[PDB]
RNA sequence: AUGGAUAAUAAUCGGGCAUAAGCAUAUUACCGAAGCUAUGGAUUUGCAAGUUUGCAAGUGGUAGGGGAGCAUUCUAACAGGGUUGAAGGUUUUUCGUAAGGAGGGCUGGACUGGUUAGAAAAGAAAAUGUAGGCAUAAGUAACGAUAAUGCGGGCGAGAAAC
RNA sequence: GAAAAGAACCGUGAAUAACGGAGUGAAAUAGAUCCUGAAACCAUACGCUUACAAGCGGUCGGAGCCCUUUCGUGGGGUGACG
């Protein structure tokens, strides 16, 4: 109707506050999503595809 | 753009702190320590909740014990004579009585006896 | 005159004039109530103590307001795990006060 | 808000009776005595027991001069009392023991039975061993109680 | 608020008399042991505790407790001194900005040297 | 039940202690957990009424997976507050499952912020993390060749060192 | 600090060290370490406890003593003892 009142489609926004690594608490948290130590916890970790 | 959260990342350790109000030493007004002091607290409140329930409990037994053997009894065989009369007093109401109304635990030791 | 009564789920020591917290009660405000569950009784000058729920005994209150308890924080966290959660809880009661205790 | 409207009251130091209780330990087993002894002096007959509170009676043990054992506990019940010492491990006996004031023997078995604490050594000061078989308080009025009525 | 209705409600050492000693280059620790001996003493025996007192935080602390009995004796101007019998009512002894300097230890090191300075306030009051 | 050696700081039925308060069988009452039940309340799926209610099954949790949200900074619209006192700091009351919201007193003396939508330099308790400030050890080590100082006058408020 | 109007002058003090007054200002607890100015840290006054009592210093019960009060199975502080 105006610009004050914007609403879009049921189910077309998302939540846009899931970040990774804050607090215990928020799900993903602490070692931030890959587990404990091990090649794929590094920084900078790349699937070789073949 | 830059966001700080300089004024509510202290307003909210200031709520946290404000309920170690009366600890021993650094307990109360340093943060590290304060925060590691309420946590424990609340852990420690949380249960002992479940243990008042059972530490009256036990009060009462003793209580209802020592107004029983002043008639010649035992706690065992006055609870035994009573749950099997039709009665329904628990122990708490039955410590009341056999503390501040003796007239009346003997007339209910009587009628179950 | 006092007895003693199961309101709700406990049993209480009831007088003629008093004012007691119980659990939530399904009563409008300023509603009268009446308990038709008294245990013991004693008019100052005998205990007629007998089978739960005595035939005549009534114990009949009024209710003042519902209102909610002190909020206790249920904080539960195992250590080197990093699970923690603190939550708040408060709890529904209502008031009520004793205007009579009719006997048989 | 004090929510609960019915509270169970506890005895206060200003409500409390403390009473003299004589007590006759002519014949008696030790422990069988100290017992009913401890008991009394905690406090568990009166229907107004609060556990923090020094309720109870005091009590006057008026033959412990006269206390027996049953088997040769009196020839074969040893006592430790290491001093602090390198090797100061001392070892007496029953026999040993009651030669020098007999009142010990009761003194050491009714502490033991009380709850260790501030509470409970402040217990032990209500407690009169007497050996002899006349105490010494004189102007308290104490009543003599049988411990096969309890 | 008003701060000119504070200030004015705020300014009633008119009656009070008090001084100060600000950026004293001693340690607080060192005056506190003297303050110590003339809290709550009469305004002459401290004056010869401070005077016979074999410390060095004294000779400049026994002349604040001139300054202030000069102070009470400007407030109250209409009446002597023997009469009241001042004492020591309150005597606090603050820290200050202190300094920072350098010394050399031994092997390539350096140590940190505070000097310390301190704040004095004594108030008199008076027994009447 | 009894004899068949025991390890080095003082020892053990947990202790007192018990001749039963030990052992074997049988019986009764009682105590005994966050188990079960009684009362109040909240929430997740499935089934119906609608536009929250009723019933059934649930509701420990690490690695990990999913769903609803709070605060912070800024922006677009509409609607506001403030020198008769804004932000900020300090106490207090109340509300919510929580992150948090709102109100009052004191200091403070100019900005701030509601609703819907959007973006991100969007949240610390630990990295022998970085910078600044301040404690503890503590009035403790030390005051830097064991060639050495004593007295009388002078200036001076003040002299073991001039 | 809007603008130096940046404290003439008097007293203690050896002192143009500091302070107390007096004038400027709306403010001097805006005084040049100068807007508001928190936390760590260092002290003083007041209320309650503490010199026979052993340990993550808290939590659940619990007298006694101090303030407030819509007057209360109301609030705040300290808390002997379990």
């Amino acid at each position: 109707m105006n610009l004050s009142n914007l609403q879009p489609a049921e189910g077309s926004t998302h939540n846009q506050n899931k970040r990774v690594g804050r607090g215990e608490g928020s799900g993903k948290g602490g070692t931030a999503a890959r587990g404990h130590k091990g090649a794929k916890s590094r920084s900078g970790y790349s699937k070789k595809i073949g | 753009p830059r966001s700080v959260n300089s004024v509510a990342k202290r307003a909210r350790r200031k709520k946290i702190m404000k309920q170690a109000k009366g600890f021993f030493g650094r307990r109360k007004n340093v943060w590290t320590v304060a925060k590691n002091a309420v946590e424990k607290a609340m852990s420690y409140a949380y249960r002992d909740r479940k243990q008042n329930k059972r530490n009256f409990r036990s009060l009462w037994i003793q209580r209802i014990n020592a107004g029983a053997r002043l008639e010649g009894m035992s706690y065992s065989q006055f609870m035994g004579k009573v749950k099997a009369n039709g009665i329904e007093l628990n122990r708490k109401v039955l410590a009341d009585l056999a503390m501040n109304h003796p007239e009346a635990f003997k007339a209910i030791l009587n009628k179950v006896k | 005159m006092y007895a003693i009564v199961e309101i709700a789920g406990q049993q209480f020591k009831v007088s003629k004039d008093l004012k007691v917290y119980v659990h939530r009660l399904a009563n409008e405000e300023g509603s009268k109530v009446s308990f038709d569950k008294v245990l013991l009784l004693d008019d100052n000058g005998n205990v007629t103590l007998g089978a739960p729920a005595i035939e005549g005994a009534s114990v009949e209150a009024k209710v003042l307001q519902h209102l909610k308890g002190d909020k206790v924080i249920v904080f539960k966290k195992k250590r080197r795990k990093g699970y923690k959660k603190r939550n708040g809880h408060r709890q529904y009661l209502t008031q009520i006060v004793i205007e009579g205790i009719t006997a048989a | 808000m004090d929510a609960l409207s019915y509270k169970t009251i506890s005895a206060s130091k200003a409500t409390v009776t403390k009473e003299w209780i004589v007590v006759d330990a002519e014949g008696h087993n030790l422990g069988r005595l100290a017992s009913k002894v401890a008991m009394i002096l905690r406090g568990k007959y009166k229907p107004s027991y609060t556990p923090h509170v020094d309720c109870g009676d005091n009590v006057i043990v008026i033959n412990s001069e006269k206390i027996n054992l049953t088997g040769t506990k009196l020839n074969d019940k040893i006592y430790m009392r290491h001093t602090g010492y390198p090797g100061g491990q001392r070892t007496l006996t029953a026999k040993v023991l009651q030669s020098k004031n007999p009142a010990l023997l009761v003194e050491k078995a009714v502490k033991g039975m009380l709850p260790k604490n501030k509470l409970g050594a402040e217990l032990f000061r209500n407690l009169n061993v007497v050996v002899g078989s006349e105490h010494t308080h004189g102007a308290q009025k104490p009543r003599t109680v049988n411990l096969n009525d309890l | 608020r008003k701060r000119e209705t504070a200030d004015a409600r705020k300014e009633a050492n008119k009656s009070i008399a008090f001084a100060k000693l600000n950026n004293c280059p001693t340690s607080p620790r060192k005056m506190r042991l003297v303050a110590d001996l003339v809290r709550g003493q009469k305004v002459e025996r401290a004056l010869n505790i401070l005077r016979f007192s074999s410390k060095e935080a004294s000779r400049k602390l026994e002349k604040l407790l001139l300054s202030a009995i000069n102070n009470w004796e400007q407030k109250n101007s209409e009446g002597n001194l023997e009469e009241a019998g001042l004492f020591v009512k309150e005597i606090r002894v603050d820290g200050g900005m202190m300094l920072k300097r350098l010394r050399p230890a031994p092997q390539g090191r350096a140590h940190r040297i505070r000097k310390r300075s301190n704040h004095v306030t004594i108030v008199l009051g008076a027994i009447n």
